[PDB]
C-alpha cells in the first residue's frame, strides 16, 4: 500500500534551460528510486538508478538526488534530443512507476515547407482519389490547411495527423489527405492545399492541375 | 551485446487469452531478473509482475494477479506473459525487461527493455495495406514519398532505401478512416539534383497481414 | 577467531529507541552483507533486514518498514540496528547474523542462510520501573500431598526488571526444587513461583525459608513457609 | 510470505536412536533450504543449508532431505548434546525471509501423570489488593496437558498466566505452575476454586478444589 506522486504532469523549457523534476512516496523507500527516459515511438532507457548512479553511456547533464521520501531528476543543461517523457520509479515496497513528465521543447518561430502531392495512377484504377499535402519543420504545432478544389473551401473530406516533436531541430511536421471517389476528382481541374501559419507572412498555396 | 527481443504485434478477440515472449541474447537468462510491465498510449507505465527465472519464483501486482501469468523456459533463454480473460481496457504496449545486479553499487536495477509487443484487443479482420507513390505533378529542394493505406490492425513499419535513408523522414501517425481502417503517409526531403542519379524506395512492413512491400517512388 | 560481539541488554519505555551494535572479528567486514534477525520469548526468529557492510546499502522487512535503520561503520567494522516508536510486542532477543558467502544474494545467488551470529542483545519494552518483589507462601498440606511428599513453595509478585535470583534454607535445600520462569504480567512486572517437594512426615519439625534476592533494587526477602494453619475448627 | 510449518510441535525421542524432523512451505523453495540448532539462551547454529548439504565442521550424523513444499532432517543417531529446538529456513524468496515454528526434540521416558496441587491466596496477600491462587503440576510427560480453572462451575478466560520448566536433568520430567489471579472482593464474591488438568496420564479430569474458608 505504496503510492507516488510526480510532479510536473508536462513541462515546457528552451534548449540550455535547467529541468527538474521531483517524486514524493508515501513511505521510506530508502533510495531505491529510478528515473527512465522514453522518447516518442522508442521504449523506456534507465538513467539513474538507487537515487544518483548515472548509467554509463548516459551525459553527465543528467542527475539525481534524494532520500527518505522526496526524490528529484535534473537535466541541466536541456538538449533537443532530450524530448521525452520521463519516469520515476520506486522498487523498495514491490515496483510503482511515476505518472510521467512530459518534456516539450520551446524553439523559435520556423515557417512550414508546403508540398502538394496528386493521387497515383495505381490508386486512380481502385475508384478513389487521396489529394496529400505536407507541412515540412515547422513551429509552434498550429497550423491550418484549407483544400480549395476549384477554388472552393472543401470541408468533411479530410483528415490530418501531426507528427512528435524533432529530436535534432525540435520542429513538427503535418500531412493533410483530402478524400474524393474517382468520379468526383474528374469533374474538376485544380486542386489546391492553403496553408496558414504564425511564421508566414501570407498564406502559401500550393497546387497542380489534374492531367 | 546485451539485447531483448520480443515476439511480434498481436490482436486477439475479447475474452480470448494471449502469450507473449521475450527473448534474452548477451548475457544469461537466470543471472537477471525479467519484468513486465505495460503502457496504453499517452499513458503511464505499468508494473505488472517480475520473474526469478533461476528458481521461477514470480512476484505480481495485485490487480494484475489471477489474470496475468509470468513463466519462463530459461533453455530457450526467454520469458512468457500469458494474460487470460482479455477485455478491451487490456490494449496496451507491454514490455519486457531485465533487472540486473550492479557490482560497485551492491543493488539490482532494471536496466534494459524491450521494443514492445502491442496486443490489440478486436474481433475486426486483419487487412492489408495498398502501398501508393507520392510523387510531385511534373526549388533546390523536393518531397517524395508513400500512401500506406486501408489496413488494420496497427501497426505497419516505414523505412527508405532499406534504411540508408533516415534524415529528412517524416512517418506520420495514421489517421483512422470512417471505414475503421487506418491511413498513414511517410516522406522524405531530398535535393531536387538528385531526382534521376538516385533511387528511392520506402519498405513498407504491416506484420500482422505477413505483408511486406518495397515500393519504388519516381 | 571469529566471532561477532554484540552491545549488552537493554530497558527502554515504549515509544523510545534503541540501538544495538555488532563489532567483526576474524574476516572482511566489507566483503559481506550483515543482517539481523529477532526472537520473542517463547517464539520463532523473525527476519528484520540486512546491511551491505562494503556500500552502505539496505533493505528491510514490510513489518519493520519505518521503525528499522540499519547503518554500519567502516572504520571499526561495527553494524547497528536502531528499533524506533517501541511497543510491547517489540520485547526481544535481538541477533547480529553473518550469511556463509561474500555478496549479494539473488538469481542464481541464494545467499541468505548464516553461520556467524552474535551472541543475542535482550531488549525489554516496558514503563514499569524498577521494583523489589513481594514474596508470598504456597504453604503445604494434606491437600498438598501425595505418597508420603508435600508440596510447598514462595510465589515472588510483582518486580522489575529480571532477574531474581531464588534459593531455600540459604543453600541447604537443593533437590527437589521446580524454579518456573518469569511472566510478564499485564502491569509490566514480573512474577515467578518456586515449589519443593519434601517429605510429608516432618513438615512440624523442618523449616523452610526461601531465599528470594533481586540486585536491581537491593532487595533481599526470606520468607520462611509453615504448613497450613486454621482460623478456626467446625463440625456440621 | 512463504509459509514455513514446522512438524510435529515437540518429537520424543531416546538417545541412540534416529530423529526424523519435517518442515513444509507455503509455496515452492526450489532446494534453497536451511537448517538451524537452538539450544535455550544460544544463538542459532546452521547444520544443513541447500536443502541437504552439511555446514563446515558439523559431525555426519547431522543429514538433510527434500524438495518443493517438503522437507526433513535426520538425525540418524541422537547424542545427548543434540537435545535442542530445531527450526527451518526458506531463503528462495525476500522479503521477508522466513522460519518455521520449530520443533523442539526432547528426551524419551514412560508415560507419568501429573501430581496436581491447588494452592489459596496466602492472608498476606490478601491483606494487600490483589489475590493469587495456583495450580500445580510437577513432574509429568508428556508436557503438553489442559489446565482449566473454574470457580462456582463456571470457566475462566484469560484472567490467568502459566509456565513451565525445562525437562528434568534425572527423570526427564516436566512441571507446570499455573497463576490465577484476582482482587478483593473479586475473590471475596465466590466460594469454590478449582482447577480441572487434562493430560495422558491418566483416564478422567483430575479436579483439584477449596472453599474460601
Amino acid at each position: 500500500d505504496i503510492q507516488m506522486t510526480q510532479s510536473p504532469s508536462s513541462l515546457s523549457a528552451s534548449v540550455g534551460d535547467r529541468v527538474t523534476i521531483t517524486c514524493k512516496t508515501s513511505q521510506d523507500i530508502n533510495k531505491y528510486m529510478a528515473w527512465y527516459q522514453q522518447t516518442p515511438g522508442k521504449a523506456p532507457r534507465l538513467l539513474i538508478h538507487y537515487t544518483s548512479a548515472l548509467q554509463p553511456g548516459i551525459p553527465s547533464r543528467f542527475s539525481g538526488s534524494g532520500s527518505g521520501r522526496d526524490y528529484t531528476f535534473t537535466i541541466s543543461s536541456l538538449q533537443p534530443e532530450d524530448i521525452a517523457t520521463y519516469y520515476c520509479l520506486q522498487y523498495d515496497n514491490l515496483w510503482t512507476f511515476g505518472q510521467g513528465t512530459k518534456v516539450e521543447i520551446k524553439r523559435t518561430v520556423a515557417a512550414p515547407s508546403v508540398f502538394i502531392f496528386p493521387p497515383s495512377d495505381e490508386q486512380l484504377k481502385s475508384g478513389t482519389a487521396s489529394v496529400v499535402c505536407l507541412l515540412n519543420n515547422f513551429y509552434p504545432r498550429e497550423a491550418k490547411v484549407q483544400w480549395k478544389v476549384d477554388n472552393a473551401l472543401q470541408s468533411g473530406n479530410s483528415q490530418e495527423s501531426v507528427t512528435e516533436q524533432d529530436s535534432k531541430d525540435s520542429t513538427y511536421s503535418l500531412s493533410s489527405t483530402l478524400t474524393l471517389s474517382k468520379a468526383d476528382y474528374e469533374k474538376h481541374k485544380v486542386y489546391a492545399c492553403e496553408v496558414t501559419h504564425q511564421g508566414l507572412s501570407s498564406p502559401v498555396t500550393k497546387s497542380f492541375n489534374r492531367g | 551485446q546485451v539485447q531483448l527481443v520480443q515476439s511480434g504485434a498481436e490482436v486477439k478477440k475479447p475474452g480470448a487469452s494471449v502469450k507473449v515472449s521475450c527473448k534474452a541474447s548477451g548475457f544469461n537468462i537466470k543471472d537477471t531478473y525479467i519484468h513486465w510491465v505495460r503502457q496504453a498510449p499517452g499513458q503511464r507505465l505499468e508494473w505488472m509482475g517480475r520473474i526469478d527465472p533461476a528458481n521461477g519464483y514470480t512476484k505480481y501486482d495485485p490487480k494484475f494477479q489471477g489474470r496475468v501469468t509470468i513463466t519462463a523456459d530459461t533453455s530457450a533463454s526467454t520469458a512468457y506473459m500469458e494474460l487470460s480473460s482479455l477485455r478491451s481496457e487490456d490494449e496496451a504496449v507491454y514490455y519486457c525487461a531485465r533487472e540486473g545486479y550492479y557490482g560497485n553499487y551492491g543493488v539490482y536495477a532494471m536496466d534494459y527493455w524491450g521494443q514492445g509487443t502491442l496486443v490489440t484487443v478486436s474481433s475486426a479482420s486483419t487487412k492489408g495495406p495498398s502501398v501508393f507513390p507520392l510523387a510531385p505533378c511534373s526549388e533546390s529542394t523536393a518531397a517524395l514519398g508513400c500512401l500506406v493505406k486501408d489496413y488494420f490492425p496497427e501497426p505497419v513499419t516505414v523505412s527508405w532505401n532499406s534504411g540508408a535513408l533516415t534524415s529528412g523522414v517524416h512517418t506520420f501517425p495514421a489517421v483512422l478512416q470512417s471505414s475503421g481502417l487506418y491511413s498513414l503517409s511517410s516522406v522524405v526531403t531530398v535535393p531536387s539534383s538528385s531526382l534521376g542519379t538516385k533511387t528511392y524506395t520506402c519498405n513498407v512492413d504491416h506484420k500482422p497481414s505477413n505483408t511486406k512491400v518495397d515500393k519504388r517512388v519516381e
